[PDB]
């Protein structure tokens, strides 16, 4: 129940994480996670109903989504937990994260195809099934579309924002949530998707296993923000059309509310907070 | 007020746009696009990278596709 920095994983932990992810893929369970995410990212809009993105529920939603995935992983290997990627620290293509024994590296220049690691198309173990175009192989272009990943200094500036979110509760909002998501400001979360490229830059981003590590760190940053701002909490707190209020239930689960997900310690802890 | 329609061949591929709130096509296949509160646009092939216009989104898609047909 402890989520660790990907850079600190042992060879066995990396091996077990990879094996668990590959089994979820083989069994067909993995692709359904990709589909769910794509469906919400395609429907969430600034002017209408928004639940998974560009809205206050962006954080609790991805928190629950990751929990669903971690639980599925644990059904294969109970020792496995989601590791997180601190992209402000491990910001180069030579990060152990992109090694052949973990996630594999960047894609070749011709078609962006990842050529090494356990998820390379050549292994026959990672077919891209849920997609927007005909390409069926994992693609990446680390640092191709955007020059740099966020810096610690930039992350600190966002963590310093006191208000969790603010009307109109969408991509135009000031406040922590939108700055962490990245639609406004120095851009943290969105920029990382862009930096990785390939499927990670599209609606079917969970096709790349790094998706979970990226969001696990985004999730950790929410936890860090809570520690810095004990007097700040989730908003809105009632009667907001198209937005998930604190005590309202979230789709697709329908049985959980942001209020049930604010405290992560009920589900897991971090190696260091 | 929705943006104007457009029709051109970009990097060997035909891209079209037309108000509906707005539809975009790459070689006759529709490309799902979305408008942000500030007026910028994103597409299903570039969902976390806002661009100024629907044509910009269409061209970005063609760039990303590298010749691949949209589904
Ligand atoms: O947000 O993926
Ligand atoms: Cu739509
Ligand atoms: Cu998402
Ligand atoms: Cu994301
Ligand atoms: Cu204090």
């Amino acid at each position: 129940t402890v989520r660790k920095n990907q850079a600190t994983l042992t060879a066995d932990e990396k091996r077990r994480f990879v094996a668990a992810v590959l089994e979820l893929k083989r069994s067909g369970r993995y692709d359904e996670f990709v589909r769910t995410h794509n469906e919400f990212i395609m429907s969430d809009t600034d002017s209408g109903e928004r639940t998974g993105h560009r809205s206050p529920s962006f954080l609790p939603w991805h928190r629950r989504f990751l929990l669903d995935f971690e639980q599925a992983l644990q059904s294969v290997d109970s020792s496995v937990t989601l590791p997180y990627w601190d992209w402000s620290a491990d910001r180069t293509v030579r990060a152990s994260l992109w090694a052949p024994d973990f996630l594999g590296g960047t894609g070749r220049s011709t078609d962006g195809r990842v050529m090494d690691g356990p998820f390379a198309a050549s292994t026959g173990n990672w077919p891209i099934n849920v997609r927007v175009d005909s390409r069926t192989y994992l693609r990446r272009s680390l640092g191709g579309s955007v020059a740099e990943l966020p810096t610690r200094a930039e992350v600190e500036s966002v963590l310093a924002i006191s208000a969790y979110d603010l009307p109109p509760y969408n991509s135009a909002s000031e406040g922590f949530r939108n700055h962490l998501e990245g639609w406004r400001g120095v851009n943290l979360h969105n920029r990382v998707h862009v930096w990785v490229g390939g499927q990670m830059a599209t609606g079917v981003s969970p096709n790349d296993p790094v998706f979970w590590l990226h969001h696990a760190y985004v999730d950790k940053l929410w936890a860090e923000w809570q520690r810095r701002h004990p007097d700040s909490a989730y908003v809105p707190t009632g009667g907001t059309p198209d937005v998930v209020d604190l005590n309202e239930t979230m789709k697709p689960w329908n049985t959980v509310r942001p209020a049930d997900l604010l405290d992560h310690t009920a589900y897991y802890t971090f190696d260091a907070l | 007020a929705a943006p104007e329609s457009f029709d051109e061949v970009y990097k060997g591929r035909r891209i079209q746009g037309r108000p509906a709130g707005y539809e975009v096509f790459v070689d006759g296949v529709q490309l799902h696009v979305m408008r942000n509160a500030d007026g910028s646009w994103i597409s299903v092939v570039s969902h976390y990278d806002p661009v100024p216009t629907p044509r910009a989104a269409a061209r970005a898609a063609v760039d990303e596709l590298q010749g691949a047909p949209l589904l």
